[PDB]
């Protein structure tokens, strides 16, 4: 038959619209954190020294 | 069709899930609105307690 | 009721204040009594529900 | 400099004037607007309302 | 029960039975209701 | 009431100046009394509220 | 919020928060308008004091 | 704490604490950045007084 995850007693879930809204907000927060961290890593590597 | 012999027993011949897998009897491609309690309900419960305190 | 309460919740709260019980009733328990349940009472618009609404 | 001062007076007045906003028209305390703004400001691909909010 | 194997924030709700509640809050908003409750707490102390 | 004030605060101010009180009443304290409470006194078209509005 | 054996006790079985974590019973994704006191209320309280002083 | 010499008073003390860094708006802990959480958590300041009053 079809496969679904084992039954975990979690209670009722909110509708798809609320899932989508929270997913979009979490995506925004994740992107902000990623870009801030990546700029932090990129900063020390800007200046280089000859010889 | 025969009686349950005066003893009640619960069984589900046609269930949604069988262990990990999913039975083909019922459909899942449906989305229902879920309405929980808001802050006003928290206030209502607190007001119920305050009402009992005032009665006491 | 995700933001504010519904009319059903307020009416049910007042009915519970009045002391009514929907399940146990007179020593015989019914899950859906169809006579004392809060639903099937505000749909028939009993006297209690009308008093609650007017209040 | 007299001719330059007047242009700057017009150019700066256009900067302070040019500010955009979104205006919601409804009843003065219709708590749907606050919920509607909360969804709209955050991510909200689909918002469900009634006919009386009339988004257009 | 609250057993979870995949973590999604704040999408799961659980029903519960509200035996008693009092929605008769003589105030025009929650803010003024809390102000009234402060006043009532002082009155209750005195009483 | 972020700007100026609302009618309810004005009427509550005048009712408080009249000497009425919400809670103690006749030596029995009630939070939501449904009488002598300023709200439920504006809604019920009470005489004091009409006097204040006319004044 | 109950009375047992003639003594009153307050306990919230279904609370909004436990410890730092937030319970799943109530939903808090709703924004409510908060209407504080403006300057006119400051004037009103000062006017009340002036009224009492004039009475004295 | 609230009850002194057989009498109970609230006294509503105020303590001013100002954090070093502002709260993170885009952190995932603050979801929707809405109002309701503060309304839910306001009533938790009366728990000690409620317990002392119930004992009294």
């Amino acid at each position: 038959n079809d496969y679904i995850g084992k039954n975990k007693d979690v209670g009722l879930k909110v509708e798809l619209t609320e899932d989508i809204d929270r997913r979009i907000m979490e995506h925004r927060n994740r992107f902000r954190r990623l870009i801030f961290n990546r700029y932090v890593e990129f900063l020390p590597l800007l200046i280089n020294y000859t010889n | 069709m025969y009686i349950n012999n005066g003893r009640i027993n619960y069984n589900n011949e046609y269930g949604y899930r069988r262990g990990i897998y999913r039975e083909p009897f019922y459909s899942d491609n449906a989305d229902y609105n879920t309405n929980s309690k808001s802050y006003y309900d928290y206030l209502a419960r607190f007001n119920g307690f305050i009402f009992e305190l005032c009665d006491f | 009721s995700k933001h504010t309460t519904t009319l059903y919740e307020i009416i049910e709260s007042e009915l519970q204040r009045l002391g009514l019980n929907e399940f146990v009733n007179n020593d015989r328990i019914h899950f859906n009594d169809s006579k004392h349940a809060f639903m099937q009472k505000m749909l028939y618009f009993d006297d209690d529900v009308k008093q609650i609404v007017d209040h | 400099c007299d001719e330059l001062a007047e242009i700057i007076l017009s150019r700066f007045s256009l900067i302070m004037q040019s500010k955009f906003s979104k205006i919601f028209l409804s009843d003065i305390q219709d708590e749907t607007i606050n919920q509607f703004i909360n969804k709209l400001y955050n991510g909200a691909p689909f918002i469900k309302t009634d006919k009386y909010i009339d988004p257009e």
